[PDB]
RNA sequence: UAGUUGGGCACUCUAGCGAGACUGCCGGUGACAAACCGGAGGAAGGUGGGGAUGACGUCAAAUCAUCAUGCCCCUUAUGACCUGGGCUACACACGUGCUACAAUGGGAAGUACAACGAGUCGCUAGACCGCGAGGUCAUGCAAAUCUCUUAAAGCUUCUCUCAGUUCGGAUUGCAGGCUGCAACUCGCCUGCAUGAAGCCGGAAUCGCUAGUAAUCGCGGAUCAGCACGCCGCGGUGAAUACGUUC
């Protein structure tokens, strides 16, 4: 049922609140960064290969 | 609670049905899927078939009733004990 | 126990990312147009030796750095080729797309090109353990300080899976000033997916 | 003239920086900095994994570091020039 | 720990009495790092000492401590299925540690409504020789004398 | 002339500058009574002047900012034993041996991911 | 004493009025605003007269019998009008929304470790 | 009136380049070493403190529900659209936390010191209304420039006086605020109303060796609305380590 979500989540809402982010890499819709639009592990994976600009593990 | 200046609140087309029986001699159950309306005045003396989640609940309106929200009066779960 | 990607340990310190462009306001939607871009990229130059992309933003312009083994093949005859992914990249995305390619010298010590080569030839019903030494002499030869490389899966198609390895030289993937090239690939097989892991250790930095 | 300047790496900022400076020098006009400011930084933390396992996490930092530039007696020259000097997609560049 | 013995941090002494040992006190009744309230009940303490008992705080408190610091503990020890304790001569740290431990706790079991007064009741009666803590002191080295064939090991 | 100094501590700076004087400490225009009520903190500050035999010789006015009181006082002795040191290089070795010229470096250990603090773990169920 | 309750003497006259039901320590407050008898002095030395002035706000103010039966034919209300929260009520059970698997043991009652 | 204005960057700060800590030097032990003990200097001495970094492997551990995928099954249905409902149930059992059981305290008043991070239709100054939640007008700020944001413990006065209380803040009635089409199922917050259990906790059990524990606030990610959770930050700040028998 992935695909029928991912498509319905693409179409414009019926009610503002209704309208959810996915993970427009994968649709996982929980833990959708707004910075990246991307859930945690696809920004993770993706971070890894370096093709997110800026990113870089943190340490301190 | 709900704001004051929002006024109260009703499904359009249920508070549509209410008027167009108001002027009947004998109410007719009002079939609705609209938990969330809100219990007029004008709504006493009518009974509301209230989806319950499977099916539709008759409930009669009277004056103690209103001011409250329909679905309310509806439960949605059935538990006995154990 | 698990350890970190190879690239993205050192990304920043001695790896630099692949998409050079800085942007706040446009962040998410530069960012899913380079992730567009690479797979339709990726889809379009499969049969060639396609192992980097790097993408720099001015504007509404978009340069698009292609690395390959094979540069005559991508650019075909007399720009054609590149002509052709141009304009599809401008109907992909809506903006100027600058493309430029450079020649991979010494491909065997690229970690995407080696574990595609052997992905291939694992396709190919090759003995995983022959597509794997061999890649290692080549990029012995080629001159990596060091090589590693695994494959895991249904291996011969045996009902049990595991991972065989291989490796020569020194890799070691701690060392962070040491430039351990990394690339991860699935070869598909009849009996499902096979994953192919190469580490390749250049000189240090 | 103010000139401030965003990048993600030290180093390619303070190269653009120098150029920014230098052309400005050469043009004539003066030069106030370069004024570093306070690097901004944005940190992300997810899940190592990929399904339970709250506990194990990975942490992310952008940093963000930013240069300032005053350019004071501005001759006309210099704004052409300063429209001419182009740096790289790596630094981002705001004119007053 | 296993490896050996480690440092210990030392404490400046007090600002208006000036001894480690009031500090150490005052760290004894802190709680959650509120070193303020701890302070500051200490030195009521001390007032209500030197009103009740013209003489000096210090000097009570110093006769209360040496009235409540034990001599012989007993420490338990294992041998084969039978366990029993045994007495044990206290090294003057812990018998610092053991004498404000003990008057800080009984301190706080006192009936009076304030902690300054209670620890000004409990410091005096340890200094008279009497009173919960000199009563501990009393047990431990009771302990020790029941448990004395014990002490060759 | 003023004897000029910087005093740091967790993340307290102060900036301190003796002129002779009676001993009057003002930090942040008011006086150390004022801003630090605590003695203990007080006494802290005046450590300096005890190991240097310089009793109510300076006044000091002290510009410190940032971390709490306590905090703030270590940092307004650490730089009023830099203050000493500029007024006499002497003082360097009761000031070494009183340890003031150290620079305490004990600062706030960051949080670890999965602990509930820089080590405290969340409570354990064997089973 | 004042409404037919004996408010502690020696405690101070805001705390003692609060121990009338139906009157909140905000509402003791009021009334000692209205009346201008001070915050601080004990019942015991308020003298008769100021009394009767806190009386007579008190009667103007609804509490104790009046205040109960009030609540009690709101709940009753609820009850005989069969509402989810009527219901609520007639099981003891939590009305405003609380979870019920865990807690929910002041309006269950003490616990029955069957 | 204001570091305001003029003026200067000296100091702090900011962020680049650097220097520095390397058992580097002295003494002692040592098998001529390794190394160990101490000293000097120095801000830091022996890895200075912390983070990242997780070897070959182990548990057919977890994940076919992020994703991908061999094989098997459905194909007017295990596929798809809409409304409503549930995941929030509730005799009980368990884990993890929040608040408490009070005077090292609660209440009233005064007064002082942080850091990490967020903000465009968002942070929102100031002012008007409102007891409050907030409403109105309206300002600056895409931000070391304005705002969120005068932090809480603290310290200094007044009150309470050992009371299941002026502790407690559960439960419940009423009346409001917001967000949203919508707050009943089923949000948060506020005022009035009420004041539950709870008087320091059986067997057993958890964390921690220092800016740690303990304790106090602050930011943020998700986010129309919603945290006692999570990530991070800063304030105050201990006790103890005898020792390896269990
Ligand atoms: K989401
Ligand atoms: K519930
Ligand atoms: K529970
Ligand atoms: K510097
Ligand atoms: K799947
Ligand atoms: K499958
Ligand atoms: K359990
Ligand atoms: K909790
Ligand atoms: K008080
Ligand atoms: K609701
Ligand atoms: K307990
Ligand atoms: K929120
Ligand atoms: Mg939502
Ligand atoms: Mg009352
Ligand atoms: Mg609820
Ligand atoms: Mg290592
Ligand atoms: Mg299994
Ligand atoms: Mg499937
Ligand atoms: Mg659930
Ligand atoms: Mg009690
Ligand atoms: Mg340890
Ligand atoms: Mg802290
Ligand atoms: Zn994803």
């Amino acid at each position: 049922a992935k695909k029928s979500m991912i498509a319905k989540n693409k179409r414009p809402a019926k009610h503002s609140t209704q309208a959810y982010t996915r993970c427009e890499r994968c649709g996982r819709p929980h833990s959708v960064y707004r910075k990246f639009h991307l859930c945690r592990i696809c920004f993770r994976e993706l971070a890894y290969k370096g093709q997110i600009p800026g990113v870089k593990k943190a340490s301190w | 609670g709900r704001s004051l200046k929002k006024g109260p609140f009703v499904d359009d087309h249920l508070m549509k049905k209410v008027e167009a029986q108001q002027g009947a001699e004998k109410k007719k159950v009002i079939k609705t899927w609209s938990r969330r309306s809100t219990i007029f005045p004008s709504f006493v003396g009518f009974t509301i078939a209230v989806y319950d989640g499977r099916k539709h609940v008759p409930v009669y309106i009277q004056e103690d009733m209103v001011g409250h929200k329909l679905g309310e009066f509806a439960p949605t779960r059935t538990y006995r004990g154990h | 126990g698990q350890k970190v990607h190879p690239i993205g340990m050192r990304v920043g310190i001695i790896r630099d990312w692949d998409a050079k462009w800085y942007a706040e306001k446009e962040y998410a939607e530069f960012l899913h147009e380079d992730l567009r871009i690479r797979k339709f990229i990726a889809t379009k130059l499969a049969d060639a030796a396609v192992s980097t992309i790097e993408i720099e933003r001015a504007a509404n312009r978009v340069n698009i750095s292609i690395h390959t083994a094979k540069p005559g093949m991508v650019i075909g005859k007399g720009g054609s080729e590149v002509e052709n992914l141009r304009k599809e990249l401008n109907k992909l995305t809506g903006k100027r797309v600058h493309i430029n390619i450079v020649e991979i010298k010494k491909p065997d010590l690229d970690a995407k090109l080696v574990g595609e080569g052997i992905a291939r030839q694992l396709e190919n019903r090759v003995a995983f353990r022959r597509a794997q030494k061999q890649a290692i002499q080549r990029a012995m030869r080629a001159g990596a300080k060091g090589i590693k490389t695994q494959v895991s899966g249904r291996l011969n198609g045996a009902d049990i899976a595991r991972s065989e390895g291989y490796s020569e030289g020194t890799v070691p993937l701690h060392t962070l000033r040491a430039d351990i090239d990394y690339a991860w690939e699935e070869a598909d097989t009849t009996y499902g997916k096979l994953g192919v892991k190469v580490w390749i250790y250049r000189g240090e930095i | 003239i103010r000139i401030r300047l965003k990048a993600y790496e030290h180093r390619i900022l303070d190269q653009s920086a120098d150029k920014i400076v230098e052309t400005a020098k050469r043009t004539g006009a003066d030069v106030s900095g370069p004024i570093p400011l306070p690097t901004e930084r944005s940190l992300y933390t997810v899940i190592r994994a990929t399904h339970k396992y709250k506990d194990s996490r990975e942490q992310f930092e952008m940093r963000t570091h930013k240069r300032l530039i005053d350019i004071v007696n501005p001759t006309p020259k210099t704004v052409d020039a300063l429209m001419k000097l182009d740096l790289p997609s790596g630094v981002n560049i705001e004119i007053k | 720990p296993r490896k050996g013995p480690v440092a210990k941090r030392d404490v400046l002494p007090d600002p208006i009495y000036n001894s480690k040992l009031v500090t150490r006190l005052i760290n004894r009744v802190m709680v959650d790092g509120k070193r303020g309230i701890a302070a500051n009940i200490i030195y009521n303490s001390f007032d209500i000492i030197k009103e009740s008992t013209g003489n000096d705080p210090l000097e009570v408190f110093e006769q209360a401590m040496k009235n409540v610091m034990p001599v012989l503990e007993v420490k338990a020890r294992r041998v084969g299925g039978s366990n029993y304790q045994v007495p044990v001569e206290v090294r003057p740290e812990r018998r610092t540690t053991l004498g404000l431990r003990w008057v800080v706790n009984y301190a706080r079991l006192r009936g009076e409504h304030t902690m300054e007064e209670r620890l000004a009741k409990e410091i005096m009666d340890a200094a008279n020789n009497t009173g919960a803590s000199v009563k501990k002191r009393e047990d431990t080295h009771k302990m020790a004398d029941a448990n004395r064939a014990f002490a060759h090991y | 002339v003023q004897y000029s100094g910087t005093g740091r501590r967790k993340n307290a700076v102060a900036r301190v500058r003796l002129v002779p004087g009676t001993g009057k400490i003002t930090v942040n225009k008011k006086d150390v009574e004022e801003y630090i009520p605590h003695a203990d903190l007080r006494e802290v500050i005046n450590q300096p002047f005890g190991v240097t035999e310089t009793k109510g010789a300076y006044d000091v006015i002290v510009n410190v900012n940032g971390g709490g009181y306590a905090g703030q006082s270590g940092a307004i002795r650490h730089g009023i034993a830099r203050a000493l040191l500029q007024v006499d290089p002497d003082f360097r070795s009761a000031l070494k041996r009183a340890g003031l010229l150290t620079r305490d470096a004990r600062m706030v250990e960051r949080k670890k991911p999965g602990l509930k603090k820089a080590r405290k773990a969340s409570q354990f169920s064997k089973r | 004493r004042i409404a037919g309750v004996d408010i502690p003497r020696d405690k101070r006259v805001v705390v003692s009025l609060t121990y009338i039901y139906g009157i909140g320590n905000t509402t003791a407050k009021k009334v000692l605003a209205n009346v201008g008898v001070s915050e601080d002095v004990r019942v015991r030395d308020l003298t008769n007269e100021q009394t009767d002035a806190i009386r007579a706000e008190i009667d103007k103010l609804k509490v104790e019998g009046d205040l109960r039966r009030e609540v009690n034919l709101n709940i009753k209300r609820l009850m005989e009008i069969g509402s989810y929260r009527g219901i609520r009520h007639r099981r003891g059970l939590p009305t405003r929304g609380q979870n019920t698997k865990n807690n929910a043991r002041t309006r269950k009652g003490p616990t029955k470790t069957v």
